[PDB]
């Protein structure tokens, strides 16, 4: 209802819309999980550009995310995440979490396509 | 002694007949009824019981390998030891009316005493010792030549392409799964000369957090004998367990299935790819 | 006596043939750095394909014999770390040591050769 | 157990450390053979630096070892044979040795290289 899965070429992409805690968070896992191991897409993106407010339970659900897709395949965790959510993110999910865009979804996209081409 | 002893069995092969008819009701009638018809079970346990006490005494070889066949024969019929003891419960019941009914015990005597009274039941237990002692043999040789089995199916590592040995698992693995897992592996590693080695996780329902540790250091293991480990075609469910053991997970290098796999191990060959 | 220095091709090489714990540590480390001080080569070949027993001493005295080599030049454990000393090192020498060549001594000649070379 | 023979690029390398009478003269051909005949090396390398003292008894080993390994394979004698062992050598053990280089390690390996791949 709220994981809108895309699969374009060679890829996934995926816009996160929902802001919930629990509920969304592990629906949302499952679903990319189920996903992923379903249709083989080396490549994955991810958008938060609507959240704007993220917990400890959303950070470390997301930082398991990319581990957890990391382990098929590499992602880029396209949008920006935003000042409040970045903050909060590195005081308490202390990661790199993967390649990242920078809120340009087109860049994300361009970036993984250059990356799959070599 | 054995010879008084059959000429009382001579009725008591009767008696047991009518204890088989009292028996039959309680327990799966109608499949003892479908297996085997009542007259040849019958003239069955009259042969089991009647030659037991034919020797002088001491004991028949014969009778022995007769004893292991009837034990085989009803463990392949379908009468575990819960049945046969059963069957020895209904055997002493009817011994004991026959007793009171016929009374007609081994020494002559105008009132005999307990001696024989108790000798009919130790004869009784040491026939089922015998039968129990035949009784599991053939499980006990088919449980190790299946545990063999499962021993040696658990990793083969006999996939084998140039420059790489490709090793699959597809059972659940447990502690002694994983330890065989990671012997063989190790050893094959030795003895075939290799590069990439691609770990098949591929079919495992469920591993626990101790397998997926040794998993991980039978791939650092690798990795530190001078081969890449490339683990491929990992389930989210073990993802789930691999993250939550919380261990470093970057030195791994996954891959989605081996049809990729098997590609990219070439393109760390660079030029093997041909 | 049982630490028979090699130096060939502007390299090093060295073997253990000893198996035992105390001396071989102590004599070993001592020969190991005084010559790779003295006589400067750029990459040090190991040998362990002799040794079939290790405990915690041996492993961090080759952790660190390799951390000073490092400190100097080059190193690489050329022969494989065998499976039964193998699981002993990574259990509690836990350290990548160096580059490795698959129980093939030739192989981390060609390594170190190609690896100069540049 | 001193006598740490090496394989590369198909070749063979030895190392003496200690000298003896009646064990090490005779352990050491015996082990060189088994060695040279279960691994085919068309080129086995022999060293002699750290003996500093040979009498009749091991110069004749030598030599006997040194035909032994031309019954099968070039040989050469690459470390430089110290002046008194010299003198011992000609003096009794009268051969001329086969190819030798008699400089260090990596000369006569040069020189068994250049005369292996033509």
């Amino acid at each position: 209802m709220g994981i809108p899965i895309l699969k374009l070429g060679e890829c996934l992409l995926i816009s996160i819309q929902s802001e919930l805690d629990d509920h969304t968070a592990v629906e949302f896992q499952e679903d990319l999980l189920a996903k992923i191991h379903e249709t083989s897409a080396r490549g994955v993106v991810i958008d938060i550009t609507s959240i704007d407010f993220i917990d400890s339970f959303i950070a470390k659900i997301l930082g398991d995310v990319v581990s957890m897709s990391k382990l098929m395949g590499a992602k880029v965790v396209v949008t920006g995440i935003q000042p409040a959510v970045a903050i909060t993110l590195i005081e308490l999910g202390i990661t790199f979490s993967g390649v990242l865009s920078a809120m340009d979804l087109e860049s994300g996209l361009e970036k993984l396509k250059q990356e799959l081409g070599e | 002694m054995y010879k008084d002893f059959a000429n009382f069995i001579r009725t008591n092969k009767k008696d047991l007949l009518n204890n088989w008819m009292n028996e039959m009701e309680k327990q799966s009638d109608p499949l003892i009824n479908d297996i085997a018809k009542e007259p040849m079970y019958e003239e069955t346990s009259i042969e089991f019981v009647d030659l037991i006490v034919s020797n002088i005494t001491e004991n028949g070889s014969k009778f022995n390998e007769k004893l292991d066949d009837f034990a085989e024969k009803v463990v392949h019929l379908g009468w575990p030891i819960h049945f046969v003891t059963t069957g020895l419960r209904v055997f002493g019941l009817l011994v004991y009316t026959a007793m009171r009914d016929e009374d007609l015990f081994l020494k002559r005597e105008e009132k005999p005493e307990d001696d024989a009274y108790y000798r009919f039941e130790t004869w009784l237990s040491s026939m089922y010792n015998k039968v129990v002692t035949a009784y599991a043999d053939t499980w006990e040789k088919t449980v190790s030549i299946q545990k063999s089995a499962l021993q040696e199916l658990s990793a083969p590592l006999l996939p084998i392409f140039e420059k790489i040995s490709v090793m699959p698992l597809i059972g659940t693995i447990d502690t002694e799964r994983a330890k065989l897992i990671i012997e063989n592996l190790l050893i094959g590693v030795v003895k075939n000369r290799s590069e990439v080695v691609l770990i098949d996780i591929t079919g495992v329902p469920v591993v626990d957090t101790m397998v997926a540790h040794h998993i991980i250091q039978a791939s650092e293991a690798v990795r530190l004998v001078g081969c890449q480990a490339m683990l491929v075609g990992i389930r989210p469910e073990i993802a789930q367990t691999i993250v939550n053991l919380g261990i470093e997970l970057d030195q791994i290098i996954t891959t989605n299935t081996m049809k990729k796999g098997m590609e990219r191990a070439l393109a760390l060959t660079n030029r093997e790819i041909v």
